[PDB]
């Protein structure tokens, strides 16, 4: 009964992929915007770096 | 029986996916919809890198963010300098068929694998002077599609067998096999932590693996073809994923459900190669149509296009300090772009 | 392990011609650039001749150019000298040192155990001083050996460009020190290395019985390298 | 100059390192380049061995200076949509197709092995990446076919088939069958060659295919063509 | 004064020419437009078509400078000023033809050596280029720096009543080497693809036939009238030929082969229409 076996170990993981909590859609958004707008000065992409102190000029 | 199982897996998926539903109330489209734009994004090419002779497939940038390596089909792996474009190194590779590259965080090592099914890790630091082959792992049954360095000792590596591998490179064993995915998996990515790691493959999903525990943490399914490239955010709690159906797609974790969607109808070319920026704001995806878009992953808009590549784009990179954004295409050409 | 030999040496009568070879084993030979470095019978070492990888690139010493020709023959791997009229300055240990170039190595790895030759009996450089001629010292305490140099070795690219080298009594030279900062390979976390501009310092911390002897400080800024004086220890 | 005495002893090694790259590229852009392709038993092994003779597997060997890799991708348990695009701008395909199976049906099924190498034949000789790479057709044991034709029609794989069992006719016909796939009719040509496996001018037949290629891959480049 | 003497001597429409003179500026802008803007065209033969095509340009722009100045504006210019124009279309003329030269040397190179992968070998690329322009140069100014009728009113030309016949003697003789070349050269070509097309046991040579005939044909159809006259020319005395006057026709034939060499090269190169249209 390999293909019984493998149906329950599909059963098995999706059960256990079913109990993890999970938070809304909005929550984890708002995690991430926040995380971006922290994070946005240190990005030398977003805001074209000086070319005194960048590696390429 | 049989059917019965079915049957039950069918209700499990329909509890999964009114769970999400539940926690859905605003979309990320809504939350980042009051947020300043980018706006036009203009990356300048800075250093272009010639000596390949052969389509480029893999590269990597490396912790230092000045030394970079990249392999190309003519069997050559190289290591440029790239402030000075200097070829710090030339590894001649025993297989011409490369198309995974990875550069260990310590810069001791290098690692490579292709068709050949092995994955090959070379010292760079040698009392000898030169490049050897530090470690030869096999075991997969399928081309090996992408590998990354967890430490000096352990790696970490997908193949075209629909399983993913964990290795201890000083006894050259896989410690973990990770299996579930029912199509080729294409590329992986390592989380900050080094605690999970996720991989796309071409049965048009991504999982969440636990690299300690070896069991698949999660499985997200919203794409409609094979995924070729796989990125996590730089806080590690969310993920990007850029398909064949010309559209990228940012998933998080927490969430269990896909956040955005990012598409433009004159785009119908698949994605080779995802990547983000420091901050996580801007996604680089290259495209098939030799270029390279930038999208604002909060607003989803495009931001950018890096058009400086006679052929297809198959590789991306960011430095782990935002500096620049290295592309490697088809054209034997690799560009550094700030 | 790698290992470079030196032979050829002997007394030789002044103004004749003398050959010294310098074999190496243990590692490749073609991607190494090779130095000769002369040491006086009582005085420091002193930068005599130079050849890159392919012998594209030769340098020498203003006092050995045109008498002195240095060559490299790669499929033997070997090094070699031709030194015609020798004059009585030339009395010298002389060592062949493996040197490789890129981002991130450290020149001056491994130093051959030299070969003594015996015949019968400047400016626009950069000098670098050691006024510390000997200090002594216990072992278990901690020393610092100053270095001076006339000319700021910074470089635009954020490189300052001094090596430390140590040479037990008996021994050859061996690096510690490679751009004033980096430790060498198998050098023990003991030694520090600071400084900036002309002058720099070398910190010893918890020294024990091999850390006797000869301490030099050699530049790589301008090519006509410049040793120093030598700083020796002494236990008390 | 602004560069370091370290430095230029760098720059000096990049530009070894830089005619090392061109001396190898120089090597192997005077080397054949040779996809081998079929299906299950198709004699990509007998070819094998006669070229030896005179993940991925690669095949060395000369003739008539000329040197020849062949890439036996064989047992590689994937998707060749992924992976076949590294194989673009081969020199040629060696594409192996078994005779002998036209009436076997045991595809793995209820569909015989014929209608799967045509299939294969389909898509390889059609897709994008190949569309100006020429096909080498290796219709092995074709003794074994003449001896099962005796007994076993070929209408059993081709019911439209009308002409007399005989070992000549059927073998053009199924050659003709292979060559109608072949869309990229003005872009890339068909070398047709029918091998067994007691022959030794293989090797002298994909020779003169790799010339004829190298021809007309010269007179594209000089606009002749 | 000496303008004046030489055409007593010597014993000495325009709309429609310059029209189709124009036509050979367009065409080989577009030729030129379309080598550019292909990535893929970055080849040395393209490279020498696209030098074919801009020695194509600049003999228009000699013809119609030419045109501009003939008829009675020719007693205006100055010796200097008529000796600049006249090397300025010799000059335009040798430049096309050692395009030609060039074109022809190339694909005898890559033929001779089959290869697989044809290199982009620029040092040879660069010394054809050079000397394409070199040669022309010096062979346009050979007759201001003397070699001319100045003292040599006796011995000099009736076609140019200002050049020597000896500097048309020798322009003739270097036409005649540089078109045997030229013809060799793709003769050996045909022969070698026909040989080792032969040598093969199983169509590409009948179109190079074909290619090669309607080349060889053309050049030699539009320099034959060119070339009769400047012998001719030569071996007549003056005030005595009276064809020589009208020989406005024989130098529209030469001009428009160049106006022709793009079709040529482009409508038998697949590619190129290929890429033409897009
Ligand atoms: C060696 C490479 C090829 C050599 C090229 C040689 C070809 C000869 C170019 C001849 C240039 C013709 C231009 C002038 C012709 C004249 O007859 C009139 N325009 C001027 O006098 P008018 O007619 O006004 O009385």
């Amino acid at each position: 009964t390999a293909s019984i076996a493998q149906a329950r170990k599909l059963v098995e993981q999706l059960k256990m992929e079913a109990n993890i909590d999970r938070i809304k859609v909005s929550k984890a958004a708002a995690d991430l915007m926040a995380y971006c707008e922290a994070h946005a000065k240190e990005d030398p992409l977003l805001t074209p770096v000086p070319a005194s102190e960048n590696p390429f000029r | 029986e049989l059917d019965q199982l079915r049957q039950e897996a069918e209700q499990l998926k329909n509890q999964i996916r009114d769970a999400r539903k539940a926690c859905a109330d605003a979309t990320l489209s809504q939350i980042t919809n009051n947020i300043d734009p980018v706006g036009r994004i203009q990356m300048r090419t800075r250093r272009t890198l010639r000596g390949h002779l052969a389509k480029i497939y893999a590269m990597h940038w490396g912790t230092d963010s000045r030394l970079l390596v990249s392999a190309s089909q003519d069997g050559k792996l190289i290591i440029w300098d790239s402030y000075t474009t200097n070829k710090v190194h030339a590894i001649p590779l025993r297989s011409s068929w490369v198309m995974t590259c990875a550069y260990a965080p310590s810069g001791n090592y290098v690692a490579c694998g292709g068709l050949d099914n092995i994955c090959s890790i070379y010292n760079l630091k040698t009392r000898e002077g030169n490049v050897r082959v530090s470690r030869e792992l096999a075991g997969h049954t399928g081309y090996l599609s992408c590998c990354r360095f967890l430490d000096d000792n352990q790696i970490v590596t997908s193949s075209g067998d629909t399983t993913c591998a964990l290795w201890d490179i000083e006894t050259g064993q896989q410690t973990t096999t990770f299996t579930g995915h029912t199509g080729d998996v294409m590329s992986l990515s390592l989380a900050p932590d080094t605690r999970l790691f996720v991989s796309g493959a071409c049965d048009a999903s991504a999982k969440l693996w636990d690299v300690r525990e070896g069991m698949c943490r999660q499985t997200f399914t919203g794409h409609e073809s094979d995924i070729n490239a796989i990125c996590f955010f730089p806080n590690g709690n969310a993920f990007a994923t850029g398909s064949d159906d010309a559209t990228c797609r940012l998933f998080d974790l927490r969430a269990d459900q896909e956040l955005m969607t990012y598409s433009h109808d004159n785009i119908i070319c698949g994605i080779t190669s995802v990547s983000f920026s420091k901050s996580g704001r801007l996604l680089l995806a290259g495209y098939d149509d030799f270029n390279c878009n930038v999208w604002d992953a909060l607003k989803a808009d495009r931001a950018g296009v890096l058009a400086g590549h006679d052929n297809r784009v198959s590789c991306l990179g960011v430095t782990d300090d935002g500096m620049a954004v290295a592309t490697g295409s088809w054209d034997s050409f690799l560009k550094i772009w700030n | 392990d790698v290992q470079l030999v030196e032979s050829g040496g002997g007394l030789v009568q002044p103004g004749g011609s003398r050959k010294l070879s310098c074999s190496a084993s243990g590692f490749a030979f073609s991607s190494f650039g090779m130095h000769w470095v002369r040491q006086a019978p009582e005085k420091g070492l002193e930068w005599v001749a130079y050849i890159s990888s392919g012998s594209g690139t030769i340098y020498y010493a203003d006092t050995v150019k045109g008498r002195f020709t240095i060559s490299r023959d790669d499929p033997k791997n070997t090094l070699f000298l031709q030194m015609t009229s020798l004059r009585s300055e030339d009395t010298a240990m002389y060592y062949c040192v493996r040197s490789i170039y890129y981002y991130g190595s450290s020149p001056f790895d491994f130093w051959g155990q030299g070969t003594t030759l015996t015949v019968s009996s400047g400016g626009s450089d950069i000098v670098m001083t050691q006024a510390t001629s000997s200090v002594p010292v216990t072992p278990g305490e901690s020393v610092s050996i100053s270095c001076r140099s006339s000319k700021s070795l910074l470089h635009s690219n954020g490189n300052t460009y001094l090596y430390w080298f140590l040479q037990r009594p008996g021994q050859s030279p061996q690096l510690l020190i490679y751009r004033m900062s980096n430790l060498a390979s198998g050098v023990p976390d003991r030694f520090s290395g600071s400084g900036s501009g002309t002058a720099f310092t070398l910190t010893i911390s918890r020294l024990e019985a091999e850390d006797v002897g000869v301490y030099y400080c050699m530049q790589h800024l301008e090519y006509p390298l410049t040793f120093g004086a030598g700083t020796k220890l002494e236990l008390k | 100059c602004t560069l370091s005495a370290e430095d230029k002893a760098a720059v000096e090694r990049s530009k070894m390192i830089d005619r090392n790259l061109r001396e190898d590229g120089e090597k192997a852009a005077r080397e054949v380049k040779l996809l081998l392709l079929g299906a299950g038993e198709s004699g990509k092994s007998t070819i094998v061995k006669q070229m030896k003779i005179i993940g991925i597997v690669e095949t060395h060997f000369t003739f008539k200076d000329l040197h020849f890799k062949m890439f036996d991708v064989g047992g590689q348990r994937s998707e060749r949509k992924k992976w076949i695009h590294c194989f673009e701008g081969v020199t040629a395909i060696i594409f192996c197709v078994a005779l002998s199976d036209y009436d076997l049906v045991l595809a793995e099924e209820e569909m015989n092995r014929m209608h799967e190498s045509m299939k294969l034949f389909d898509s390889i000789c059609n897709n994008k990446w190949f569309t100006d790479t020429s096909i080498i057709l290796f219709l092995n044991k074709k003794d074994l076919f003449e001896e099962k034709i005796k007994k076993s029609p070929l209408t059993i794989c081709y019911p439209e088939y009308a002409g007399s069992n005989t070992y000549e006719e059927a073998a053009a016909y199924i050659q003709c069958q292979f060559e109608d796939l072949n869309k990229r009719k003005d872009t890339k040509e068909i070398y047709t060659h029918f091998t067994c496996a007691t022959d030794t001018k293989n090797v002298q037949f994909v020779f003169d295919a790799v010339t004829d290629v190298i021809i007309k891959n010269n007179l594209k480049d000089c606009g002749l063509f | 004064d000496i303008i004046v003497r030489h055409y007593n001597y010597t014993g000495k429409t325009s709309v429609v020419f310059i029209l189709i003179c124009c036509f050979i500026i367009l065409e080989n802008i577009f030729v030129l437009l379309t080598i550019w803007k292909t990535k893929k065209f970055h080849r040395p033969m393209y490279y020498f078509i696209g030098n074919l095509a801009l020695s194509d340009l600049l003999a228009g722009v000699a013809y119609t400078a030419n045109l501009l100045l003939s008829g009675a504006t020719t007693y205006k210019l100055t010796p200097a000023q008529w000796f600049l124009r006249e090397g300025s279309m010799f000059v335009a003329l040798s430049a096309s033809v050692f395009s030609l030269l060039a074109i022809a040397i190339e694909r005898y190179i890559t033929m001779l050596k089959m290869k697989l992968h044809n290199g982009s070998n620029n040092f040879r690329l660069f010394l054809l280029i050079s000397a394409c322009w070199v040669i022309s140069l010096i062979l346009g100014g050979l007759p201001i720096m003397g070699w001319n009728c100045i003292s040599a009113l006796s011995s000099c030309s009736t076609v140019l009543p200002l050049y020597h016949k000896h500097y048309i003697l020798f322009c003739t003789t270097v036409f005649t080497l540089l078109l045997l070349s030229i013809v060799i050269l793709y003769c050996r070509i045909y022969s070698l693809v026909r040989t080792r097309s032969r040598r093969l046991t199983f169509e590409k040579s009948l179109a190079l036939l074909k290619t090669v005939i309607i080349v060889l044909s053309v050049f030699i159809a539009c320099w034959a009238p060119l070339f009769i006259l400047l012998l001719l020319d030569v071996g007549c005395k003056v005030k005595t030929c009276d064809i020589l006057f009208r020989a406005e026709y024989f130098l529209v034939l030469a001009v428009l082969n160049s106006g022709t060499n793009p079709i040529i090269y482009t409508l038998t190169n697949k590619e190129m229409r290929r890429a033409f249209i897009r």
